[PDB]
RNA sequence: GUAAACGAUGUCGACUUGGAGGUUGUGCCCUUGAGGCGUGGCUUCCGGAGCUAACGCGUUAAGUCGACCGCCUGGGGAGUACGGCCGCAAGGUUAAAACUCAAAUGAAUUGACGGGGGCCCGCACAAGCGGUGGAGCAUGUGGUUUAAUUCGAUGCAACGCG
């Protein structure tokens, strides 16, 4: 951080689908190294999402991700010893990472049944713009618009 | 200061004209100096200027740069 | 009313505010706006963005006169000095000549004290 | 106002609302859920359904399409 | 009638290598063209010998000499008290002692420090994940108690430690 840099950590793509976004989703939502316990959750969620949406891969994940991925966000960039937040332009690589974290947090909330169902409902809501995950995006947009004075 | 400058199309080009009086004079006349702090400030400013020739004097080294 | 054709803009900026006034060429004020009154109370009304907002807020609400040419006159050096002529030109105005008038004494009255 | 439990995270299940009042159709589209903690104000002119929507969310005006939903522990 | 009224350097005169400039006079000359060649007055910066405790001064000496004047004799007490003179007054000028200490003081050197500066680093901040601080129990430590609650470690670097 202070001096050095990193190329990246290469990730093995998804087993069932020819993609890596879903593998990173599994990595984000697993816990205690229980990848074999997160895999069933994610695949069950994408099973019960396709039947309600009408498509298997795009409408399952991407359309619920592009309604929750952020565009700008606030960071502390004081100059003269103050504390006001300065909005910044988020980068394309971090957009998906932020979106998936927000979706997984919204799905960890909303406690009704198994996580394989909580995530499915939260993702349908994300695809329609109806969840807490998209509410977080709207709130951060409000903050950035309000602090748009500093640039 | 007053400019028409019809020849450009929405190009300010008033930098040259604003860099005549506004930047320095108004910032100077905002507060009273002392009548004796101006002389000290001028003396220090013009004593630092002659250090430019002393810096110029330092070129004559190989320095392996 | 009276459909004034060519007008005068006053951009009175300062280290705490930026007041923008649209008037006729004789000096009868048509409409004014200010960064502080645009909903920016505090340190946020010193930024050039607030001046940009005030310029548009003054260009609006004066379409009752339908002005096409504006002679801008800039006073009181501050953050909203160059960021307001573009905000006016982003409102449908002909910025003909940008006069800069600014009070300069020839060593007149004594200024205030120096702060600490 | 006192302190409730405020447990249910899904406040209601909203889908294909089609509120009509029988003779006509009043509203058919809908917006984001109440997502506990949200504060929403309904603008709009008169005779536009601002009260039909309130009664539909309250549960005293059954939608013609059906399944307007409401969480288990909402007071 | 007092100032850090300060180049903290009394006035006058004589002598003793150079360099880069500023401003103000003058003669000659290829002003033959925004130029050269000499000579005075004032002035800024750097520097040789020499001088100096060092810092530095260095032809405008703090160098080498002469004339005249003013002032100093450890730090406090103290530029104070009393007295005289001056002042409308505030005060100014001249000016002690008793007592007390063995030190005050200048310049420079090595460190340390700065809410002084410059350049780099560290899971230091930032970006994240998971925790302690809340409840039950285990263990240690202080406290209080007791016939004894054996002794030691007790900021970081003692407290699941000997
Ligand atoms: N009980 C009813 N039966 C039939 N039509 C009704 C009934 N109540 C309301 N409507 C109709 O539904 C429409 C909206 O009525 P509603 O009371 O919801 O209005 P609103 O937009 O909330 O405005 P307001 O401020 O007047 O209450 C109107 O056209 C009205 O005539
Ligand atoms: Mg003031
Ligand atoms: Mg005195
Ligand atoms: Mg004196
Ligand atoms: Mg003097
Ligand atoms: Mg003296
Ligand atoms: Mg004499
Ligand atoms: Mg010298
Ligand atoms: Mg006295
Ligand atoms: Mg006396
Ligand atoms: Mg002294
Ligand atoms: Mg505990
Ligand atoms: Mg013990
Ligand atoms: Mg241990
Ligand atoms: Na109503």
């Amino acid at each position: 951080p202070r001096r050095r840099v990193i190329g990246q950590r290469k990730i093995l793509p998804d087993p069932k689908f020819g993609s890596e976004l879903l593998a990173k989703f599994v990595n984000i939502l697993m816990v205690d190294g229980k990848k074999s316990t997160a895999e069933s959750i994610v695949y069950s969620a994408l099973e019960t999402l396709a039947q309600r949406s009408g498509k298997s891969e795009l409408e399952a994940f991407e359309v619920a991700l592009e309604n929750v991925r952020p565009t700008v966000e606030v960071k502390s960039r004081r100059v003269g010893g103050s504390t006001y937040q300065v909005p910044v332009e988020v980068r394309p690589v971090r957009r998906n990472a932020l979106a998936m974290r927000w979706i997984v947090e919204a799905a960890r909330k909303r406690g009704d049944k198994s996580m394989a169902l909580r995530l499915a409902n939260e993702l349908s809501d994300a695809a329609e713009n109806k969840g807490t995950a998209v509410k977080k995006r709207e709130d951060v947009h409000r903050m950035a618009e309000a602090n748009k004075a500093f640039a | 200061i007053k400019v028409r400058e019809n020849e450009p199309f929405d190009v300010a080009l008033r930098r040259f004209k604003r860099s005549c009086e506004k930047a320095g004079v108004l910032a100077e006349v905002r507060r009273r100096e002392f009548y004796e702090k101006p002389t000290t400030e001028r003396k220090r400013a013009k004593a630092s200027a002659v250090k430019r020739h002393a810096k110029k004097l330092a070129r004559e080294n190989a320095r392996r740069t | 009313r009276k459909q004034v054709s060519d007008g005068v803009a006053h951009i009175h900026a300062s280290f705490n505010n930026t007041i923008v006034t649209i008037t006729d060429r004789q000096g009868n004020a048509l409409g004014w706006a200010t960064a502080g009154g645009s909903g920016f109370r505090g340190s946020r009304k010193s930024t050039p963005f607030a001046a940009q907002v005030a310029a548009e807020r003054c260009a609006d609400a004066v379409k009752e006169y339908g002005i096409k040419n504006l002679e801008v006159m800039v006073k009181g050096p501050g953050p909203g000095r160059e960021s307001t002529i573009r905000a006016l030109n982003a409102a449908g105005f002909r910025i003909t000549n940008i006069t800069d008038v600014t009070p300069i004494p020839h060593n007149g009255c004594r200024p205030p004290k120096k702060r600490r | 106002f006192r302190a409730p439990e405020s447990l249910p995270n899904p406040l209601l299940k909203m889908e294909k609302v089609s509120a009509g009042y029988g003779d006509r159709i009043i509203l058919d589209s809908i917006k984001l859920n109440l997502v506990p903690g949200s504060r929403i104000g309904l603008l709009g002119r008169n005779g536009a359904g601002k009260s039909t929507l309130i009664k539909l969310l309250a549960g005293e005006l059954a939608p013609v399409s059906g399944e307007i939903g409401l969480a288990k522990g909402i007071k």
